[PDB]
């Protein structure tokens, strides 16, 4: 945890509280800008403070070092604490010290993605199907540790299928669709 | 050379090269055959 | 100026500068710890033992900038290679 | 009666033990008992003792010989059995772990993690036998590849086989999952008897017949058998029959592994491809009554090729009165299989018998299509069927308008043709191979056939001519000239001739209005294929591809007329009158290289002396670059001003018409003949010094004469001197040794795309899929044809448009995608579904259709056809706004009937043109190997020489992103506003070193100590951009640390206004003057901070974009890193940063990793080649498609088949599905085409059946 | 450079012992090689039975071929009867099954039988399917 | 030449000379080691 | 909501390209040529002086074409696509022969 990645990761401790507030949101950059942030470091534990402009409502984070964990709720706490590990693990509350060397969020090459609801995901797999009988399509395939799926996770919402929004030079946007598999 | 290569002559540069005629094949030709000519000569006679 | 170093993980010197640039590749050469100064020198400033000891971060690096400046002041020079004029050379290639 | 799958796996002893047939001797009266008798099968001139059938219609029995006692080893698997011996203690012959013989633990439920880890643990254990049965050290067995045994490495003690077969064979069968055995052990091993392959493999080898390799490497096997030998000669006999390449090097020895030695694999050379019968091969040549729909055949050919009548009940008589007339070559008799040569007079009548479902083959008819074409075939159109036309000579006459679309010309040119006439071939041929149907590109839309050379200056000439009689416009016009109408007039010009030549009334802005050219003048783009503006892509676009054929081949004819009446030729007169401009020119050269020499010369003697600090290298090259460019420049504007002049002065000169109508002729080209020849390159940059410091001994040593090391002054008119010559040639000669390393490279690279994409195919929902998944919802972001697509311009919103707040909605929702390559470019271009303009023409705003009722129908049609065509799931908002854009009111006014046309040809193509099956795959990848190829044999990229790190452009970037290759430097961008964070990295990542910055090292001896001075002026710390302090921080730093250095100090001094002086004291450890001279020696080098690397790190600027109207200044700089660690403690905030593939896809995804594939597969191409997105977009679609990336030298993810692999060129796929006993399906194209089975691609996509119901209705 | 030293016609003629092709040589009356290249080419145009039979065997040249269909062996025939011998031997009553393949695809995999894999065809059994009536579609637009 | 579309155009890349079609096939210890 | 998706695909389904009435006058064809019973109306001595692309074209037309396809997991005869689409092929293909001297 040092004095600067922190600034990293207080960003997607945001595009997280959007999550939380409407699981069926679509992410990208522009969320930031209905959201400010107050950051306070220290070596044992940090506090970022994240605020909802329209709403005034505040989400108070507890970023700790994976080796010295002393977590205790405070007020209008996540209800989690933030965990910042030294390799990849599973866990949609613990990110690799390799995901924070940058300031992620706001790269060009951030994807932009949303999560289908029971009828999208009804619609897309009777469209998968081939018409002869049961046999269907597969959509491809993404890690289960990727950081999409870490900011996509509600705790009783699995998730299977995520949608992509991609750039696109001729047309502009185009869509995508893939599916997560489990890692071991 | 170790300290300025580019101004050594190089091993691709024709300065140091030399070139063989129609002669020269076959001089080198007959020497090497007179050579294992003896030398089939000499284990012959250490054999016998 | 922070600690960056080299492994041997092409390039084109002037193999006067490569000896030395391949030599301090090999971390075999160097010592596990720094080998201080002994030899005195200096005599006529004590801002050497503000910074010689204690000071280890940004307050080092200023004391020594100032310690540079202030030689350069009595020397009477401008002491900030922002101010001093580069010669142009347009002048001998601006012909056609 | 359908091969529909195909199992491998591993011969049973058993089985090898089920034949009747035994080999005993090596030799014998007859060969009965040896490697050569005849029950094994047919020979030369004799039956089968067998089944007593001659050799076509014996396949050949097996045989087997006795080996007494001793077991053999697998030569192929010879490696399988020591991974088996890791997991094993030989000793006592128990795995190497204990958990497994566990009662607690029942492994049928439990399988994946739960096995892998378990194996994990029993290959790590590695240590003396846990168990107390033998308690003994686990050994390492190894083949010794020298003595045909195993042997430990520990002792060189040879373990018997046997030994090593009853330790595997003891393995239980509930253990093998962990293990990965799928049989049996004892399958890897031969016991009681070997097998002796039939004789179909190994016939005798003609020219007395010699022997067979195989048949001699098999009785040497016998020979050592019934000697009851050692089980090292027999091993060593059957490895050097099975495989030499076991235990040897050499890879010449023929064995059973040479069908899958390499490039020269059976699969590849004789099932893949093969020589046919009915085919021929000739020099091409121009005709003119060829048109591009046929072909003209020789009669040396026409009387040998032959083609094939059916006898039925419409065809019977034909064929009586053919034999009647002694025209029937062949006749097959099908009830029999009977082929017979019906001789002229020397046959019989009665042998015919004309039976329904026979044929007879008779010399080749005019209008029956054949297959031809050129090589290499690099892309579709290489290869066409076309229909047959008699001609005369020798050589196959093709019609010039499909010479570009071959890459053909006719200095030596061959072309080749085969004849299939199979009557769903026939078919297949007339339609779907005919040229008719091939007009439009595949990719980009434009047509493949057109005009080429003197036609086009015919052309331009033709819409330039005024004063015409109707006399003389029906002599230019023709045998199109009948229905030409002379409405009222008596005089006519050129665009009139146009006019009727294009028979339609449609409009196109820039082109065509009411069916009439209104542009200045007609050029290449308007009439050669490829291009943009070509009026038959225009008329094709309108009705359809036959109007587009037709316009193509009338033209054409009145092109040649044009050139027939009125002629055309270049002369000597017209390129160089007289020499007063090349003398002027000249003298211009003379006194300008005078001048910039002066220029150097009073550089240099100033330097000389103690005026100014010199240059660096780099930048006094740089200096004197620029000055040569500029006279260059001033060459290049001296010449189009005489281009301009000449025009004006004399108007009907044949050179400035080639010029004009743009075939070849440019300012450059007559700069050369004319003017000057410039700087002559390699690698970018000047020949090299080489001894001297020269080049040539023409000039003196350490020369900096510019014209020394390769700027020429003169012209091709005035002549080149010899050194000139020399440096001219030595480019020349480069150019071709690249261009033949290249040709042999882009061959493997095609092919290997090629393979990889081949099976990606549309689906019968419009979709993008390959075997199984899924790629892409919308085949051509349309579901429509991909020649049918048309890229239209992109208009941006704007306030003075009707609907303006709906077209501004539609921007803020797509605009994510049209700012790219790092935000400093903005996209000009979309795709619209059909090419809707030509069908748009205005009105008088009274008889137009209403604002809202356009609106209407407009958003009505896009959502019916976003639900019904798209199936709620893709997004075509950038055909609305197309719509909406380019049909505003306020831009132009249409009537009802123009709007309800254009809606239903939108309906038509989303019908009736983009069908299942369609090979979208393999299209793809040759439009991308065709391109680059080409590219790379005609020296389009030209190397350049920069100062900071740059991607390159060309083949061999490409190769690089296809491979993938791991552990490398990636060029790591940044780009931000705030310029401090970009200046931070900077300084501590630039490479510098003392040795750079020119010091003046001195060293003396003092009592005690040594003395040593560096004096550095302070221009080249200016220049190098650090401080004084960063000097002496590097000196300390290297001292401080150094291991020959005892004791040291240091200080420093102002020397003056411009220098100072480092000043240091040092005693040396033992010994002294040793380690002085190798601290003198490296201490120039090794005071140096940053990353070692040989490009500095500067910082740019530049403009970008956050939308179509607002802009920004950023500052950009690159640096190479293995990966993005050190940059973690920078503060790097707001700065944006673009990493490389691996980095990409480590940190932010698979999908971030696929859109960096696309961009940079699309930018090693060039400028000028957007349309090629389309193909890139697929193959990176296909590199991650599975949840990693994945090369295209590797079958990894993919789950090709074990025949697909062994295509590939796998040489081993077969062994190790055996080994596992794979069971596989047949879809793949090299699946079936081993087989004999029809590919599902194209029309073999669907499967066809036939309805008897109406048939057995019917009663006689 | 001459014309008629380049020339080259075939419409029959010799073939190659071991994989019975069309042999090589103009001064011997071989035939133009078709490549993979162009099979490529070909297969771009979507013309799928044009390859099938250009990669095929002249139907001239057809012949009864059975197989076995459970150790993949060409079973041979005695006195007139399909017989595979190797599963004769061992008490089996296995199914022969004909096939139409190339000679060359036979001799690859005798020869990879040679080196201990062993091949094993199936072949697809579906059941029979019925013509159903189907009711009419437009698919044209409502203007 | 003139420009009507210039952001549409498409370039041509076709090389002017192509390779003719290919023809019918028809101890004294004095080296070096080269290490 | 799978119901309307599968009807919209269902409906899809009956659109046609070049490829599959290609393989249906191939199929046609050659089993024509190989001595098959041609199923037009009004069949006499005089059907067999005609051409057989004349033939298998009437056929087509008037619904007697015996060739069915199978395209998405259903069995269609060469009546049950789009109307349209047919004659918009046909027309085509029928230029272009008459252009080979075949029609
Ligand atoms: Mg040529
Ligand atoms: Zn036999
Ligand atoms: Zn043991
Ligand atoms: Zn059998």
């Amino acid at each position: 945890m040092n004095q600067y990645n922190v600034k990293y990761l207080a960003k997607i401790l945001c595009l997280k509280t959007e999550i939380a507030r409407d699981p069926y949101a679509v992410i990208n950059r522009n969320v930031l800008l209905r959201y400010t942030t107050d950051i306070e470091y220290n070596d044992l534990v940090t506090l970022i403070t994240v605020r909802h402009k329209i709403d005034s409502m505040k989400t108070v984070f507890q970023v700790f070092n994976e080796s010295s964990i002393n977590y205790t709720p405070v007020d209008d706490d996540y209800g989690e604490p933030i965990i910042i590990t030294s390799y990849l693990q599973k866990g949609h509350n613990k990110f690799p010290v390799n995901f924070l060397y940058i300031d992620v969020v706001i790269s060009d090459l951030f994807p932009s993605f949303v999560r289908l609801d029971t009828t999208e995901t009804n619609i897309v797999n009777s469209v998968l199907q081939t018409g002869d009988g049961k046999k269907t399509l597969r959509l491809p395939k993404m890690l289960e540790t990727e950081i999409v799926v870490k900011i996509l996770y509600r705790p009783n919402i699995p998730l299977k299928i995520v949608r992509f929004f991609r750039n696109n030079m001729v047309t502009g946007v185009e869509i995508a669709d893939r599916s997560v598999i489990s890692v071991a | 050379c170790i300290f300025h290569t580019s101004r050594y002559p190089d091993r691709d540069s024709m300065v140091c090269h030399r070139i063989l005629t129609y002669g020269k094949y076959f001089e080198t030709l007959a020497h090497d055959e007179l050579e294992n000519y003896i030398g089939n000569i000499r284990n012959d006679i250490m054999n016998n | 100026i922070k600690n960056i170093g080299n492994t041997k993980s092409e390039t084109k010197f002037e193999s006067k500068n490569n000896i030395g640039i391949e030599y301090s590749k090999d971390s075999r050469n160097k010592l596990s710890y720094r080998n201080k100064p002994s030899i005195a020198t200096n005599l006529e400033y004590k801002t050497l033992c503000d910074m010689i000891k204690g000071t280890s971060g940004t307050e080092k690096e200023f004391l020594r900038y100032l310690l540079f400046g202030i030689k350069c002041i009595k020397k009477g020079v401008e002491y900030n290679i922002d101010k001093i004029k580069d010669v142009s050379y347009n002048d001998y290639f601006n012909v056609l | 009666a359908v091969i529909s799958k195909v199992t491998y796996s591993l011969y049973d002893q058993k089985e090898i033990n089920a034949t009747d047939i035994i080999i005993s001797h090596v030799k014998n009266d007859d060969d009965i008992g040896t490697v050569k008798d005849g029950r094994l099968g047919a020979m030369d001139g004799a039956l089968c003792k067998t089944c007593g059938k001659t050799e076509l219609e014996c396949f050949g029995h097996w045989g087997k010989v006795s080996i007494y006692k001793t077991h053999i080893v697998k030569p192929e698997f010879i490696s399988e059995i020591i991974r088996l011996l890791n997991h094993i203690c030989i000793h006592c012959g128990l795995l190497r772990s204990r958990e497994p013989y566990s009662d607690d633990i029942n492994l049928k439920e439990l399988s994946g993690h739960a096995l892998r880890r378990l194996k994990d643990k029993i290959l790590s254990k590695k240590k003396s036998c846990w168990n107390s049965e033998c308690m003994q050290p686990y050994q390492k067995i190894t083949f010794s590849k020298k003595k045909v045994c195993f042997v430990n490495k520990l002792d060189d003690i040879n373990v018997p086989n046997s030994l090593i077969y009853q330790k595997l064979i003891s393995i239980h069968e509930k253990f093998w999952p962990l293990l990965e055995i799928h049989q049996y052990p004892a399958n890897l091993f031969y016991t009681d008897y070997f097998p002796i392959p039939p004789l179909i493999i190994r016939p005798a080898i003609s020219f007395p017949k010699e022997t067979n390799e195989l048949t001699y490497l098999l009785g040497m096997i016998v020979k050592n058998c019934n000697l009851n030998a050692d089980e090292q000669v027999i091993q060593k006999a059957v490895i050097e029959y099975d495989d030499i390449k076991i235990i040897s090097n050499n890879t010449t020895s023929i064995n059973l592994s040479y069908i899958t030695s390499g490039k020269n694999n059976m699969i590849r050379s004789y099932i893949v491809a093969r020589r046919k019968d009915q085919t021929a091969r000739s020099v091409i040549g121009p005709s003119t009554s060829i048109t591009v729909n046929e072909v003209g055949m020789p009669a040396y050919i026409r009387n040998t090729l032959t083609e094939k009548i059916f006898v039925n009940a419409f065809t019977v008589d034909k064929v009586k009165q053919l034999l009647a007339s002694n025209q029937v070559k062949f006749y097959f008799n099908k009830r029999l299989n009977q082929l017979t040569r019906i001789r002229q007079g020397k046959f019989i009548k009665n042998k015919i018998h004309l039976l329904p479902g026979d044929w007879v083959e008779v010399a080749v008819q005019e209008y029956t299509s054949i297959i031809f074409g050129r090589q290499p075939s690099l892309h579709r159109y290489n290869v066409i069927a076309s229909s047959i036309r008699a001609t005369e000579g020798d050589t196959i006459k093709i019609s010039p308008g499909i010479a570009n679309s071959q890459n053909a010309d006719f200095d030596g040119d061959e072309e080749w043709m085969i004849l299939e006439q199979n009557p769903k071939a026939v078919i297949e041929q007339s339609i779907l191979m005919y040229p008719t149907t091939l007009l439009k590109h595949d990719i980009h839309g434009a047509p493949v056939y057109g005009s080429i050379q003197d036609e086009i200056v015919a052309a331009y000439s033709l819409f330039r001519i005024q004063d015409l009689c109707l006399d003389e416009v029906l002599n230019i016009l023709g045998k199109y000239g009948r229905e030409f109408d002379p409405k009222g007039k008596c005089k006519f010009s050129g665009k009139d001739i146009y006019t009727y030549l294009i028979g339609e009334k449609i409009n196109y802005p820039g082109l065509l209005k009411d069916g009439e050219i209104i542009a200045n003048d007609v050029d290449s783009n308007f009439v050669v294929a490829m291009r943009h503006l070509s009026l038959a892509g225009l008329l094709s676009d309108h009705k359809s591809n036959v109007e587009g054929i037709n316009f193509i081949i009338k033209s054409s004819y009145v092109f040649k007329r044009y050139l027939s009446i009125y002629g055309f030729g270049v002369t000597f007169k017209d390129l160089r009158p007289n020499s007063t401009f090349t003398n002027k020119l000249e003298a211009i050269n003379v006194e300008k290289i005078e001048l910039i020499k002066e220029a150097y010369a009073k550089y240099l003697n100033d330097v000389r002396d103690g005026k100014i600090v010199p240059l660096s290298k780099a930048l006094e090259a740089d200096y004197v670059e620029s000055m040569l460019s500029n006279l260059t420049n001033l060459n290049i504007r001296e010449i189009e001003e005489h281009m301009r002049q000449t025009l004006i002065d004399d108007p009907d000169n044949n050179l400035l018409k080639m010029a004009k109508a743009g075939y070849k002729v440019n300012p450059t080209e007559l700069m050369y003949i004319l003017g000057t020849y410039g700087q002559q390159r390699i690698d970018g940059e000047p020949a090299e010094t080489r001894v001297l410091g020269r080049v040539l001994p023409y000039y003196l040593p350490d020369s900096k004469d510019p014209e020394g090391r390769g700027y020429i002054l003169n012209s091709l008119t005035k002549g080149l001197t010899g050194s000139q010559y020399y440096f001219s040639m030595l480019v020349a000669r480069s150019q071709s040794t690249d261009i033949v390393c290249e040709t042999s490279r882009t061959g493997t690279l095609a092919r290997k795309i090629i393979k990889k994409m081949e099976d990606m195919v549309v689906d019968g929902y419009g979709q993008v899929v390959i075997g199984n998944t899924l790629i892409k919802y919308a085949a051509n972001y349309t579901k429509i044809l991909g020649s049918v697509c048309k890229p239209v311009d992109l208009i941006y919103p704007d306030e003075s448009m009707t609907w303006y707040l709906e077209i501004s909605a539609l921007w803020n929702k797509i605009k994510q995608g049209f700012v790219y390559s790092q935000k400093q470019k903005l996209a000009k271009k979309t795709l619209a579904p059909f090419n809707f303009l030509v069908f748009v023409k205005p009105t008088t705003e009274d008889n137009a259709i209403k604002v809202k009722d356009l609106y209407d129908m407009i958003h009505n049609v896009i959502d019916d056809v976003r639900e019904k065509y798209f199936f709620t799931v893709s997004n075509i908002d950038f055909m609305e706004y197309i719509f909406l854009t380019h049909l505003n009111p306020s831009r132009i006014r249409i009537t009802k009937e123009t709007a309800i046309t254009i809606f239903e040809k939108f309906y038509e193509k989303l019908n009736y043109t983009l069908g299942g099956g369609t090979p979208i795959g393999i299209i793809s990848a040759q439009v991308l190997s065709e391109k680059f190829t080409q590219q790379a044999l005609s020296s389009f990229h030209t190397t350049e020489k920069s100062g900071a790190v740059k991607q390159k452009l060309g083949f061999n970037e490409f190769n690089n992103l296809t491979n993938l290759s791991k552990n490398k430097t990636e060029i790591i961008t940044l780009v931000s506003d705030d310029i401090s964070k970009l200046q931070s990295v900077k300084i501590n990542f630039e490479f510098v070193c003392l040795g750079e910055l020119n010091p003046n090292i001195t060293l003396r001896k003092e009592t005690d100590k040594y003395v040593v001075d560096i004096i550095v002026n302070r221009l080249y710390i200016k220049r190098a951009e650090i401080t004084e302090l960063v000097v002496e921080y590097m000196i300390e730093r290297f001292i401080s640390f150094s291991v020959i250095v005892k004791e040291w100090g240091m200080e420093t001094f102002i020397e003056d206004e411009d220098n100072i002086r480092f000043t240091v004291y040092l005693n040396f450890v033992e010994p002294e003057e040793l380690n002085l001279s190798k601290f003198m020696m490296v201490l120039p080098g090794a005071a140096n901070k940053g990353k070692i690397s040989k490009f500095k790190i500067p910082i740019s600027d530049y403009t970008g974009y956050d939308d179509f109207n607002q802009t920004k200044k950023l500052n950009k700089m690159t640096v190479e890193l293995m990966n993005l660690k050190e940059l973690g403690s920078f503060d790097l905030e707001n700065v944006n940063v673009y990493p490389g593939v691996w980095n990409t896809y480590d940190i932010f995804g698979i999908e971030a990793a696929r859109e960096y594939l696309c961009e940079a597969m699309l930018n090693t191409y060039g400028e000028g080649f957007d349309y090629l997105y389309q193909p890139c977009d697929l193959l990176a679609s296909l590199l991650c498609a599975s949840y990693e990336p994945e090369s295209v030298n590797k079958f990894k993810f993919g789950a090709a088949s074990t025949l697909k692999r062994a295509t590939f060129g796998d040489n081993k796929a077969l062994l190790n599905a055996a080994l596992h006993k794979k069971s596989e399906p047949i879809n793949d194209n090299s699946s079936c085409h081993f087989f004999s089975k029809v590919p599902n691609i194209g029309t073999g996509y669907y499967k066809y059946f036939i309805d008897l119901g109406l048939l057995m209705r019917m009663e006689r | 450079h001459l014309t008629q030293d380049k020339a080259t016609v075939r419409c029959r003629g010799k073939k190659t012992k071991l994989i019975r092709q069309a042999n090589e040589g103009r001064k011997r009356g071989g035939g133009i090689k078709f490549g993979e290249m162009e099979r490529d080419c070909l297969i771009a145009h979507g013309a799928a039975n044009t390859i099938t039979e250009v990669l095929k065997d002249s139907e001239e040249d057809y012949q009864d071929v059975y197989v076995c269909e459970n150790c993949g062996d060409i079973a041979a025939q005695i006195k007139g009867i399909n017989t595979c011998l190797r599963c004769s031997k061992l008490n089996l009553s296995p199914l022969l099954t004909k096939i139409d393949t190339t000679h060359v695809s036979k001799v690859f995999l005798t020869q990879m039988n040679a080196r201990g894999v062993k091949v094993k065809l199936d072949f697809e059994r579906r059941p029979p399917s019925f013509y159903k009536p189907l009711d009419k579609v437009d698919l044209k637009p409502s203007f | 030449t003139q420009s009507i579309h210039e952001n549409k155009e498409i370039t041509e890349i076709l090389p002017d000379n192509n390779p003719s079609p290919p023809e019918s096939p028809e101890d004294r210890n004095d080296e070096p080691p080269e290490d | 909501i799978g119901n309307h998706i599968s009807a919209l695909k269902r409906r899809y389904t009956r659109r046609i390209s070049l490829f599959e009435i290609a393989g249906i006058i191939a199929e046609s064809y050659n089993l024509l040529q190989r001595g098959r019973l041609p199923l037009v109306s009004e069949f006499s001595d005089e059907t067999m002086k005609q051409n057989m692309l004349h033939v298998i074209i009437q056929e087509i037309e008037e619904g007697s074409c015996p060739i069915v396809i199978e395209k998405n997991g259903e069995l269609l005869s060469v009546n049950d696509f789009d109307k349209d689409g047919l004659k918009f092929h046909l027309d085509y293909i029928i230029k272009i022969w008459k252009l080979q001297k075949r029609y």
